[PDB]
């Protein structure tokens, strides 16, 4: 199912709306209508740019900046 | 997914009638007789049962069982 | 103009039903600018507790962590919002005054021993639809020697949380504070506040032979009583009160000018929901008593002004 | 302590400690998860 | 830390000078002034809500006679105060009432 | 209209439209701009509140 029902009422209550604009209560927007996120899942392999050695991802023994 | 806790429009607790729904439900009413012995009179807190659609039940199956 | 006794002598209260979580009383006598005043307050003003932080120890579910944590929010404390403080600015700590803390920890696997069935989990499995009854409340300080038993819990025990297969598990440790009702929208202690204005129905005309039938039924449930003083029905209110003005007498162009719909001027009836944090009388009190506070810091402000 | 991991077909712990191959060394299916360490964070639920 | 707080005008003093009022809303704006209104000695009584996302409200009050508005300010208040006050006790006296009956009603 | 006090009569779309022989046309003309832009905004808000 692909959308969230809604209650609309059709009024020229606040000038606002025209030109297809439109308000929401605040609270019923509180309450959970039609929350969203998104998953963007970036790629990355190190085989990329030919280096000398063994390179694969690890963090050094070398004490990293302790943050 | 699954039921949310208070209504969207006006917020009643609506989070716990869907296990006495699908009681009511075997029970074989109707289901506009459903809603009513569970207690829901304004409409807009009715179409939050009337048309929820439940994807856990459905999307546990993938679940990495042990 | 303004006169107090004049008003004093007209006002009066008469309730039509209470019980737990429910109210109806008929303020016949204010002025709407007031009345408006009240269910504002109400919807917006009386302060209440709730859950505003949750921390989070190994998350292991299909449920995201981050809809865990605002799902939880919508949850109802059930304690005294009169015996805190405003949490003071900052301090995540805090004092004992201006807390709750919760905990919940729900650890779920297989069924020891089951049949061959596999029909329903209950018989298959234990803890797999968590729920609040396993959230349970964590003293701080002199907590215990301030409360009681069985006060401190949400209000249901009932409301389902999540949903587990063997192998998976939560841990939370939540943090209750102070607030009101327009800081957000998980603080209105009700459903619902309003008021419509009685109706009046007075037949501009005495309504009779067949009309009975379709009056009847232009009309809500039971209005008009069919009265047969002859065994001849004729019609007469038996509520106007008991009506949401269907409007559904207009449609008859003969039935349009026999009657005659309206409302009395001011006779307002509320109506309170209350979610469970307080019983609605202590509600329509504390809303009063906000009002008359706010004013007092108003004017004693214009006071020490001058 | 040291670091873990999952093969995915068949559910079955893997650690990759040494310089080596990425396959279940008992699970010929070789592709990899992480698995979740016991930790505190803070998350507001406004 | 101001919660009230008004700027005279220029045109004349203390008999049209208007207030501002902090952190408020359609409740007081709309309560108090309904209670100014039936006051007789004052000519114009309006407020308006200088902006949406702030909480500080906009009092206009101008009165025939040469007083400040000061005093029909705070009789409203007052006004206002004494209203609240009777309506309370008339509320819990009539709940206790109910209450006590439906008791014995079903005893 | 006749000394700013309407006394028969709508106001349809031709005044405060857009077009020849408005009132928010006319006022420009003679009394400048800003005054003009001032009655349009104030005519408003009275129209919607």
């Amino acid at each position: 199912p692909i959308g969230t029902n809604a209650i609309v009422a059709v009024i020229s209550y606040t000038g606002y709306d025209m030109e297809d604009a439109m308000i929401v209560n605040k609270a019923s927007w509180e309450r959970g209508f039609a929350h969203g996120s998104v998953y963007k899942s970036e790629f990355i392999d190190l085989s990329e740019k030919i280096k000398q050695g063994d390179s694969s991802l690890v963090f050094g023994i070398k004490p990293g900046d302790p943050r | 997914m699954i039921i949310p806790v208070r209504c969207f429009t006006c917020g009643k607790i609506v989070g716990n009638k869907w296990e006495a729904y699908l009681g009511l439900l075997q029970a074989e009413y109707t289901e506009g007789d459903a809603l009513d012995a569970l207690g829901l009179k304004r409409y807009c807190c009715r179409r939050m049962l009337l048309a929820h659609v439940d994807l856990i039940e459905k999307l546990l199956n993938y679940a990495p069982l042990e | 103009a303004w006169d107090q006794d004049r008003f004093e002598k007209n006002f009066r209260v008469d309730v039509v039903h209470m019980d737990e979580n429910s109210l109806e009383f008929d303020m016949v006598g204010i002025d709407a600018a007031i009345a408006n005043a009240f269910r504002r307050i109400l919807l917006a003003e009386v302060p209440t507790m709730a859950v505003e932080k949750v921390l989070v120890y190994n998350n292991t579910s299909i449920v995201q962590d981050e809809i865990l944590a605002h799902r939880l929010g919508l949850i109802p404390i059930h304690a005294d919002p009169r015996l805190f403080e405003y949490r003071n600015q900052g301090d995540e700590e805090g004092t004992e005054i201006d807390t709750l803390q919760f905990r919940l920890q729900v650890r779920c696997t297989r069924n020891p021993h089951a049949a061959k069935d596999s029909s329903d989990p209950n018989e298959l499995y234990v803890n797999h639809k968590v729920y609040t009854r396993h959230m349970t409340w964590i003293p701080l300080g002199n907590q215990a020697d301030l409360f009681p038993e069985g006060t401190i819990r949400p209000v249901h025990d009932d409301i389902l949380i999540a949903q587990l297969r063997p192998g998976q598990e939560i841990d939370l440790l939540m943090h209750c504070v102070k607030g009101i009702g327009k800081d957000h929208a998980k603080f209105s202690p009700v459903a619902t506040a309003s008021y419509r204005l009685l109706p009046d129905i007075t037949l501009l005309e005495p309504v009779e032979g067949e009309a009975a039938e379709e009056l009847s039924r232009c009309f809500s449930p039971g209005v008009i009583e069919v009265q047969e003083v002859q065994g001849k029905k004729v019609a007469r209110v038996a509520n106007p009160r008991l009506d949401t003005f269907s409007r559904e007498i207009f449609r008859n162009e003969k039935l349009k000018k026999v009657v005659r719909l309206a409302r009395v001027r001011d006779h307002y009836i509320f109506s309170v929901e209350s979610t469970g944090v307080l019983p609605p009388d202590v509600l329509v009190s504390e809303a009063i008593k906000v009002l008359m506070g706010k004013c007092r810091r108003f004017l004693d402000e214009l006071d020490a002004v001058q | 302590q040291p670091m873990i991991y999952i093969c995915g077909e068949c559910h079955t712990e893997n650690e990759i400690k040494s310089r080596d191959p990425i396959r279940c060394r008992e699970c010929g299916y070789r592709i990899m998860y992480k698995k979740r360490t016991k930790r505190l964070v803070v998350f507001d639920a406004r | 830390k101001t919660a009230l707080e008004m700027v005279q005008a220029a045109g004349t003093d203390r008999h049209c000078v208007t207030f501002v009022l902090h952190e408020e809303d359609h409740t007081l704006g709309n309560s108090l002034r309904y209670m100014i209104m039936k006051n007789p000695e004052v000519e114009f009584c309006g407020y308006t809500t200088t902006h949406p996302s702030e909480s500080k409200i906009n009092l206009r009050i101008q009165t025939r006679g040469t007083l400040p508005a000061v005093e029909p300010f705070q009789r409203g208040l007052n006004e206002l105060m004494n209203v609240c006050q009777h309506v309370l006790d008339k509320f819990e006296a009539s709940i206790k009432d109910y209450k006590d009956q439906k008791a014995s009603r079903n005893e | 209209i006749r000394e700013g006090e309407l006394l028969c009569g709508v106001l349809d779309k031709a005044h405060y439209g857009s077009s020849a022989y408005g009132l928010v046309h006319c006022c420009y003309e003679i009394y400048g701009g800003e005054t003009s832009g001032k009655v349009l905004t104030c005519l408003a808000r009275l129209f919607t509140a």
